[PDB]
């Protein structure tokens, strides 16, 4: 192989590799944060789905 | 938290109904015949005020309205009534069927002397509409500001940038 194509192809390799590195760090960021504050799509702990209120005139009024 | 507010011993006096079960069970049927509308102006508010406090007016023209139905009764038909609730009254059960022939000289004497017709099987139990003029509670449940929902998922679902990124997986 020429000497180009080993230091660009180097150079691709170190671009791929330094993404990779960097949006490992974001991942361990995001879910840190997700878990901390429970806004975003994960750790979305399921609560009552408030659909299955019945929410006709029942018996008694004082409800 | 807060002071629960009530009303003073004053605005809950009105003249009671101090009549007997049997008694109101024997004139039920005519009672829910004359007096529907401020019965069902009370039972209205009771429901959509979920309160009450906010029932007492309403309630106090229930008492206001009974009261002028059995006065209705006692200057017209005491007699036929009277006979009536006791054969009622003797009963554990208070059946309406073991007490048909003074109901029909009740329901006779009230029809002549005051022009009542009594409810057929399957009038009182309706679902009638009320005209009233108070507003309706925009919060009944007195519930604070819901919290707002997580944001929703958009965009178009674009690849994994290189991959798993799993130590050396490339893909
Ligand atoms: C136009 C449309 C049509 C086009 C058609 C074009 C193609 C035509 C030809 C068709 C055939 C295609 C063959 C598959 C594509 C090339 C695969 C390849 O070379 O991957 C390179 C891959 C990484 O090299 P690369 O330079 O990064 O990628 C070059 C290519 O672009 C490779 O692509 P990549 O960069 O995208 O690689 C992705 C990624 C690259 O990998 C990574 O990023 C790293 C992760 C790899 C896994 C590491 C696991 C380590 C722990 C377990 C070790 C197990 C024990 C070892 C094996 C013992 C025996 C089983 O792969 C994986 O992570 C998957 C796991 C590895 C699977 C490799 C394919 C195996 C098929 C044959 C299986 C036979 C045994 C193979 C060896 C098994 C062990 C791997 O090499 C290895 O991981 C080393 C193993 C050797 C590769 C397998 C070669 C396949 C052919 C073998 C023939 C001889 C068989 C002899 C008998 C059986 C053995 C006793």
């Amino acid at each position: 192989d020429a000497p180009e194509k080993n230091y660009e192809r180097t150079m691709a390799i170190l671009q791929i590799e330094s993404e990779k590195a960097e949006l490992r760090l974001k991942e361990l960021e995001v879910r840190r944060l997700m878990r901390a504050k429970g806004d975003g799509p994960w750790f979305q702990y399921p609560t009552i789905d408030k659909a299955l209120i019945d929410h006709s005139p029942k018996a008694t009024p004082d409800n | 938290p807060g002071i629960v507010e009530l009303p003073s011993l004053e605005d809950l006096k009105v003249q009671e109904v101090k009549v007997s079960s049997s008694v109101l069970k024997a004139a039920a049927h005519h009672y829910g015949a004359q007096c529907d509308k401020p019965n069902k102006e009370f039972m209205l508010c009771r429901w959509e005020e979920k309160d009450p406090r906010r029932c007492l007016e309403e309630g106090k023209l229930v008492n206001q309205c009974a009261l002028e139905f059995f006065r209705q009764i006692k200057r017209h038909c005491a007699e036929p009534f009277t006979e009536y609730w006791t054969c009622i009254d003797y009963s554990g059960l208070q059946l309406f069927r073991r007490c048909r022939k003074e109901q029909a000289q009740f329901d006779k004497c009230v029809l002549d002397k005051l022009g009542w017709v009594r409810p057929d099987l399957g009038e009182l139990s309706k679902v009638t509409k009320v005209k009233t003029d108070r507003p309706l509670p925009e919060n009944p449940y007195h519930s604070r500001a819901r919290p707002e929902p997580n944001p929703e998922v958009e965009g178009d679902l674009k690849p994994a940038r290189h991959g798993s990124r799993l130590f050396f997986w490339t893909m």
